[PDB]
């Protein structure tokens, strides 16, 4: 590992600096180094890891969508033949995206998930596993597409089962998991009814638990609840 | 696109 | 060169795709490959090259400024000692920025400038040379700082001399050169009066030539004239 | 910062 010689604490410090500088590739590389030290991650550290990779892969996804749209248009009737370049470059971006996903899934498998015993860590990591399989599913067109989809579903479902048993309905990790699994249903699994049902039930059960919260917890939970509402508005 | 976190 | 096996036309096509996808590192790598084919660049191609590297180095400069500010604050009285990490990471970003500048200057020296005989190409490339020496000057603190500054000045001055002889006062390359050389004077050479004089004279001489232009040329020239005015407003 | 192109 390129970060093998740097102190864990220095990697974490530099990840925070990279975030301030909006250097998300660096942030992700620092956090990968920190994970590879082999110690469990704190709440804050888990969120540094997720922020870094979310931003990297988010940029790749946006680029992939631009290129895919161009490619699709090139394959319409009446479109002039422009050669292999659009496909090649879409493939290049796709391969890099798949590489980042594989990197994240690799960290989760070696060995973040197996050492995560508390609900807040285990659910967080299983949500990440679902998310990165979902990103693989977005670009999948081959023999393994169904298996990739099922891998996302399975990770999300395990996270959901733990979250329902172990966390209150307003817990932000539980809420974010449900938000994203709902999107999985809508966008990946061709299950819009399941997506809508999950978002609605999640919202309503959270609403009923807000009375238990401090002002600060209320703010956190209601922010994610609004995202559930936004998706419901988009879909209905 | 829909919201995720 | 990693792009040695790709057709020139394919590199240019992919640079345009990378721009659409906001993949500026890729765009720059494609355009470097195109330059290394050894043929001169068209107007459009020169602008693809400049856009790509401007965006890459612009991001590096913004990051460098964030980190430099943090570092400066750490070296104030009453600031707690946080170890070498801020300096190290600022240095990392700085080294990468210097590398990009050296890459661009290398392309200009081998062999874009020497083959550029038309005013529009030669001025464009000499402006780029001034700009990338200016970016090196922004981070320079050593024995060579004065020489780096003088290298920027010299490139800008040669570009200015050609532009005044060979281009009308509304030419967008001439205007952009003057804008940037004015900023060099203000920000690098500690010469705010020269900066202001240059911006004002450039603006006024352009204003007097607008009557010669088509609607489309007028739009192009007035956009850069407004940037001159904006700087003058900032500085006065 | 001032404008450049
Ligand atoms: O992990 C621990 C410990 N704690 C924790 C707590 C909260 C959040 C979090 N709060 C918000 C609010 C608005 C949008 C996104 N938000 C997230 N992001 C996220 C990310 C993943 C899952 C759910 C929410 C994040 C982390
Ligand atoms: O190079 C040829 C041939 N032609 C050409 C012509 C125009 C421009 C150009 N027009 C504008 C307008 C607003 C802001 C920036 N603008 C630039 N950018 C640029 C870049 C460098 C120098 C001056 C202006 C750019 C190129
Ligand atoms: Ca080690
Ligand atoms: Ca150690
Ligand atoms: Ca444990
Ligand atoms: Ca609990
Ligand atoms: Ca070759
Ligand atoms: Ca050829
Ligand atoms: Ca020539
Ligand atoms: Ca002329
Ligand atoms: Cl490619
Ligand atoms: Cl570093
Ligand atoms: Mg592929
Ligand atoms: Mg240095």
């Amino acid at each position: 590992g390129a970060m093998g010689s740097m102190e864990r604490a220095s990697l974490i410090q530099k990840a925070k600096l990279a975030e301030q500088a909006e250097r998300y590739e660096d942030m992700a590389a620092f956090m990968k180094g920190a994970v590879e030290k082999g110690e469990e991650l704190s709440c804050e550290e888990r969120n540094l890891l997720s922020v870094a990779y979310k931003n990297v892969v988010g940029g790749q996804r946006a680029a992939w969508r631009v290129l895919s749209s161009i490619e699709q248009k090139s394959n319409e009737e009446g479109s002039e033949e422009k050669g292999p370049e659009v496909r090649e470059y879409r493939e290049k971006v796709e391969t890099e995206l798949q590489g980042v996903c594989d990197t994240v899934l690799g960290l989760l498998d070696s060995h973040l998930i197996k050492e995560a015993g508390d609900a807040e860590s285990r659910v967080f990591y299983l949500k990440m596993k679902g998310d990165y399989y979902r990103y693989l599913a977005e670009v999948a067109t081959g023999d393994d597409k169904k298996r990739i989809i099922d891998s996302a579903r399975s990770a999300y479902q395990e996270a959901m089962d733990i979250s329902k048993k172990e966390m209150p309905p307003t817990n932000p990790i539980r809420l974010g998991l449900a938000l994203n699994f709902s999107v999985f249903h809508y966008e990946i699994a061709n299950s819009p009814e399941e997506a809508i049902s999950l978002a609605k039930t999640t919202f309503d059960e959270a609403m009923a638990d807000l009375h238990t919260l401090s002002e600060d917890s209320y703010k956190d939970s209601t922010l994610i609840m609004q995202l559930l509402r936004d998706n419901l508005t988009l879909w209905t | 696109f829909p919201a995720t976190v």
